[PDB]
RNA sequence: AAAUUGAAGAGUUUGAUCAUGGCUCAGAUUGAACGCUGGCGGCAGGCCUAACACAUGCAAGUCGAACGGUAACAGGUUUGCUGACGAGUGGCGGACGGGUGAGUAAUGUCUGGGAAACUGCCUGAUGGAGGGGGAUAACUACUGGAAA
RNA sequence: UUAGCUAGUAGGUGGGGUAACGGCUCACCUAGGCGACGAUCCCUAGCUGGUCUGAGAGGAUGACCAGCCACACUGGAACUGAGACACGGUCCAGACUCCUACGGGAGGCAGCAGUGGGGAAUAUUGCACAAUGGGCGCAAGCCUGAUGCAGCCAUGCCGCG
RNA sequence: UACCCGCAGAAGAAGCACCGGCUAACUCCGUGCCAGCAGCCGCGGUAAUACGGAGGGUGCAAGCGUUAAUCGGAAUUACUG
């Protein structure tokens, strides 16, 4: 449950450290934002000499959620920590080319087929 | 830095890809340096026949 | 200032 | 190491989305299975695999106006054609264009009709289209059994027989059989058109048959073959590249209705350099080494590409070469062949095959690359000159130098695209034969280079004129307080001159009688009057067409200067310029638009919408030329509203003629 | 016997002079570059920058006279029977050779010493080399993975 | 325009450890040790035989050839072996890139050639083990981008037209 | 392959800097403190051996100039001195 003034950790290698969730899209109203939802970000820390810099505005897909996702028999997997990919701004593809830690197969749609195969754990 | 181009015509425009090389112009105080002439953008003078290695002007098909 | 044949 | 030369080389032209890129791929698949944009080499028997199996040398060409230039290249370099219709859209605009550089070049061109299976698609209508449109002569060496829904094959017009392809197998394996008695009322009659076209070419044939003796097969496809390579006719053949049916049968028409490399005229050039003396290069490999550079390109892990075209001789690795056209001395290595699956290393290339060299360092397009003994300059290939330009200013100061070298690249490698920096406003400018082939430059310089940057409008340069004349014009320079002062007085009378009275377009009149000026002095104010021109005092744009008088003035023994004299002519040049009437003044162009007649009311309201104002009308032959004079502001991709008004069919040519003046509204907004 | 038998000045401060004092020039050199030009041979040299990132091919294998076996080839439906040896076990090499100068102001290098050591292959000497045990690759069968 | 630095630090005793000596390590004991003959810290740097220049002393320099040192994507660690904490070995972690059927896998040109990039600037994806070496083998042989050559380049010297 | 022999025929093969002094080598024409030149001094505003060109000369030569860099001259860090 991801929402305005969240703080989500990085999960490529774009550089940026630390994001905060500036707006959650797809809703006028719209309250939260789960595991492969789209959400405009501003970079509150980013490591020197990356591909994106402090205070840059661009989109994020998340996903890893501390309240995390249910499965169709009633499983629960959650994580314990928010984290988010960052997408660029206009194609909304992943600026990065690494992925970091496990994601779901929430992302398995076509959008998101370059963070599935760059996962290293998909549950 | 500023560079000193030396010859009759000089095509040196803004955003002008050129090379520089050593040399004072002692009536100019603070140009150290000279244009190469014939190399990259800039060009040879125009009609020139005497020191044309100099200002980088190929031989008159003469 | 205007087209390939140089001109204003 | 040498095939009998008998490759077909071929180019893929038609209109945008005609099929071009769908028959080429269905083209490497069937040559594909027959074995156990860019060149690429097949290899293709028969379809009962009858043909030796023959080297296929296949460019798809570009159908956009934008990317003419590539037509260009390919038409001349290749022997032979395929042009591919779509049958629903028949012959579309550019189709109509292609057409016209396949007629440049002389070459010989068959017609594959297209999407057969499309609704509304008729065979026989897109032939008619190109006996009338075209101007030519369409043969129909296939019809095609089925219609749009119902399409199910291609009947074969010579053979009197139709063919099924197999769906269930891609269209792997063909079938004979006999044609649909409805369908055989229709060939009947084509199959006789068929057969009177051949007897006229062979003349021998025409004789027999009109006696009334039936022409064999193998002598109806030699006339044919005749006369493709005369030009004379076209051969049309209907297909669906989607149902996998009609394509196979296509290629084996190619192999046995064009060209071979030898089949061609011989490449006409200058022998050495001067004289204008014809190499008249046979194309064979006992005659000297000739080849000519098209589609360059870069790779980041291989050197650069320059694809070549061999017409006579052999070259190897390790072999010398002279770059005719750019006189600079060069040597050939690892050169590659690009098959469909891959490219691999080839250490000769013989005559009448294209390959692409790795690593020629001086090599741009258009360059002749033959043997140093015995040099040959064979022509450059045509040009065509850009038809719209727009500033191109990077987003980053620091993208400045990158964008530069960026450009060059992109206008290296392709010959209409061209790059230039204005002296007057310098902004760096771009020219391009289309608004979607200078937004794909933009995008390469971006995706590609890593180069991001803001299109927008040249800057026109604006001149300055005067009207009315103000006379007793004066301008005293003072400068006393002690020592050395600097005394200067000049009366003036500044005039406006008429525009077409000197060539400079400005007059000093030393109309000084008697001592009053002393004659050291008036060179110097000549001088001052002459650097105010440079910057105009209202705008800050060139004074032209304007005239001084000097009549009178004063000086003193020791204050009065050269620099004095200069001072005080400046001071008076202002007075008077904003006295006389200060007016920019717009260049205005001459333009001529060649039209198709329908549109030309459409050609001629835009020019009026525009300031333009028309100054002739010529009818020809072919299309309508409007000649008008439009200022150049107005003149800003012009091409794309004209190719919006005419269907992409009207071209237009443009000169600088005068400097007329500004309307006020236009003369205002360039003041602010 | 012979094996450094080796050291030059000039221009420019002044109206002129002398001193001081810089500036500059004549010489040699270079992993050079650039501009113009270019017949040839011999010999040498050739990313000085990003120890930047590297597509591809190759740069370390060999031994059947260690061993089971023989895939395959060649001879005398078949075999290890032979030549010869894929794969495998075993031995040896792979620490050499080749590259580069990032680090390193001394833990390195050079100069001269030392004392408390090791050392495949090579070499000289003196002997021995006795007699057994268990296992395992390849292999066969089955099975998993797109591949590894 | 770096004055204080040090606590296994400095030494002793015992144990362990290494092929070997040794705070090498550990326990205890003592309170040492270095430093204006510049310790510590900071910047820079492979070192040498030599080279360039200078009458010489000296100054500059360390490309090529030979000796030595160090390094092998980055950081760490061991294994085997006489010998490596190993360029084309292993394990881990990190950055990066590639293959995939999306389950997982793989790699390291500061070898030679070569490409992009940077730069004023620097070469062929050549041939052969014939010679000289090296590895293996009884040898024959095989392997060898060592080496021998060849290409490119007025880059230098030298000779000639 | 080096090398040697035979053939044909002057045929296939010269450029680059510089000339005020320092520093070897001079006049004319254009130009008129402009355009340019320049290592240093300095030249150019109507007879410019100093600029641009032509003729003539000079230096070097398959090279010749220019820039960069090192040492010398610099006893201009002087141990010699
Ligand atoms: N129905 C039908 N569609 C076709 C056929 N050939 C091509 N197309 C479609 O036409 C579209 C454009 O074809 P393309 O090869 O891109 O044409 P190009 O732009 O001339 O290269 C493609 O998406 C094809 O699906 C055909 O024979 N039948
Ligand atoms: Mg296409
Ligand atoms: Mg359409
Ligand atoms: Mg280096
Ligand atoms: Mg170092
Ligand atoms: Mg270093
Ligand atoms: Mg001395
Ligand atoms: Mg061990
Ligand atoms: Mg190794
Ligand atoms: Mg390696
Ligand atoms: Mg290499
Ligand atoms: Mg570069
Ligand atoms: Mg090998
Ligand atoms: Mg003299
Ligand atoms: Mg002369
Ligand atoms: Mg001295």
């Amino acid at each position: 449950m991801i929402q305005e003034q969240t703080m989500l950790n990085v999960a490529d290698n774009s550089g940026a450290r630390r994001v905060m969730c500036i707006k959650v899209l797809g809703g006028s109203h719209r309250r939260y934002a789960g595991v492969g939802d789209i959400i405009k970000i501003t970079i509150k820390e980013a490591i020197p000499r990356g591909k994106v810099k402090k205070g840059d505005v661009l989109k994020a897909v998340v996903v890893r959620t501390k309240k995390g996702v249910r499965r169709p028999d009633g499983s629960v997997i959650r994580f314990d920590g928010n984290a988010c990919v960052l997408l660029n701004n206009n194609s909304e593809q992943p600026i990065g080319t690494r992925i970091f830690g496990p994601v779901t197969r929430e992302l398995r749609s076509e959008k998101f087929m370059k963070i599935i195969s760059l996962a290293p754990e998909v549950l | 830095v500023t560079s000193y181009i030396g010859g009759e015509g000089h095509n040196l425009q803004e955003h002008s890809v050129i090379l520089i090389r050593g040399g004072r112009v002692k009536d100019l105080p603070g140009v150290r340096y000279h244009t190469v002439r014939g190399a990259l953008d800039c060009s040879g003078v125009k009609d020139r026949k005497q020191a044309r290695s100099k200002y980088g002007v190929k031989r008159p098909k003469a | 200032x205007c087209w390939w044949g140089x001109s204003g | 190491t040498t095939p009998i030369a008998r490759y077909r080389n071929i180019g893929i032209s038609a209109h945008i989305d005609a099929g071009k890129t769908t028959t080429t791929e269905r083209i490497l698949f069937y040559t594909g299975v027959n074995h156990k944009s860019a060149a690429t080499t097949a290899f293709w028997s028969g379809m009962a695999k009858q043909y030796e199996p023959h080297r296929i040398n296949i460019i798809d060409t570009p159908g956009h106006v934008d990317f003419t230039i590539e037509v260009e290249r390919s038409m001349r370099v290749l022997d032979g054609a395929v042009m591919v219709y779509c049958a629903v859209g028949g012959v579309q605009p550019q189709s109509e264009t292609v057409w016209r550089q396949a007629n440049k070049y002389k070459v010989p061109r068959i017609a594959f009709v297209n999407k057969m299976d499309r609704m509304g698609a008729n065979f026989l209508k897109v032939v008619n289209q190109i006996k009338t449109r075209l101007g030519a002569n369409p043969v129909p060496l296939q019809l095609a059994i089925g219609a749009e829904e119902h399409f199910t094959g291609v009947v074969d017009l010579v053979k009197m027989k139709a063919i099924n392809w197999n769906d269930a197998d891609q269209g792997v394996t063909f079938e004979y059989e006999d044609i649909p008695a409805d369908m055989v009322e229709l060939a009947n009659e084509w199959h006789q058109n068929l057969i009177e076209s051949a007897a006229e070419a062979s003349e021998e044939l025409m004789e027999k048959y009109l006696g009334g003796e039936e022409l064999t097969e193998a002598e109806i496809k030699g006339a044919l073959r005749q006369r493709v390579l005369n030009n004379e006719i076209i051969l049309v053949t209907c297909g669906s590249a989607f149902k996998n049916k009609g394509v196979q049968a296509m290629l084996d028409a190619v192999i046995d209705y064009l060209p071979s490399p030898v089949d061609v005229p011989a490449i006409n050039g200058i022998l050495d350099d001067g004289k204008d003396t014809p190499a008249e290069r046979h194309a064979s490999d006992d005659e000297p080494f000739s080849a000519l550079a098209f589609k360059i390109a870069t790779d980041p892990f291989v050197g650069n590409l320059t694809f070549f075209r061999v017409y006579s001789g052999v070259v190897n690795s390790g072999d010398t070469v002279l770059n005719s056209v750019k006189a600079a001395r060069e040597r050939f290595g690892r050169i590659v062949q690009m098959h469909a699956n891959k490219r691999e290393e080839i250490k000769e290339v013989r005559a009448g095959d294209i390959a692409a060299a790795i690593g020629l360092k001086d090599v741009t397009t258009g360059d002749t690359l033959c043997d140093p003994d015995a040099p040959i300059i064979l022509e450059r290939m045509e040009f065509p000159e850009p038809v719209i330009s727009i500033a191109v200013e990077p987003k980053t100061k620091a993208d400045q130098e990158k964008m530069g070298l960026a450009l060059g690249r992109l206008a290296k490698e392709d010959p209409s695209f061209r790059v230039w920096t204005d002296e007057e406003s310098n902004q760096t400018i771009i020219a391009g034969m289309g608004e979607l082939h200078l937004d794909i430059i933009v995008d390469r310089m971006k995706r590609e280079f890593n180069v991001e940057a803001n299109v927008g409008k040249p800057q026109v340069a604006y001149r300055e004129t005067i009207r009315q004349k103000v006379t007793d014009v004066e301008g005293k320079h003072a400068k006393q307080s002690g020592g050395r002062g600097q005394y200067g007085h000049v009366v003036i009378d500044m005039y406006p001159l008429e525009p077409g009275s000197n060539p400079k377009g400005y007059e000093f009149i030393n109309d000084i009688k008697g001592g009053v000026i002393p004659g050291e002095y008036i060179p110097a104010v000549d001088k001052g009057i002459q650097e105010q021109l440079k910057a105009g005092p209202l705008a800050g744009y060139p004074v032209v067409d304007m005239g001084i008088r000097l009549h009178f003035g004063s000086y003193h023994d020791v204050d009065s200067s050269e620099l004095a004299f200069k001072l005080a002519a400046s001071i008076a040049f202002k007075e008077g310029f904003k006295k006389a009437k200060p007016v920019l003044l717009e260049p205005i162009m001459k333009v001529e638009v060649e039209t198709p007649e329908e549109n030309t009311g459409d050609v001629i309201g835009d020019l009026s919408r525009r300031r333009g104002m028309l100054k002739g009308q010529e009818s020809e032959v072919t299309g309508v030329k409007i000649h008008a004079e439009v200022p150049l502001s107005e003149m800003f991709g012009y091409a794309t509203q004209l190719r919006s008004l005419t269907k992409g069919r009207a071209s237009y040519t443009m000169e600088f003629l005068k400097y007329d003046e500004a309307p006020s509204n236009v003369a205002q907004a360039v003041i602010e």
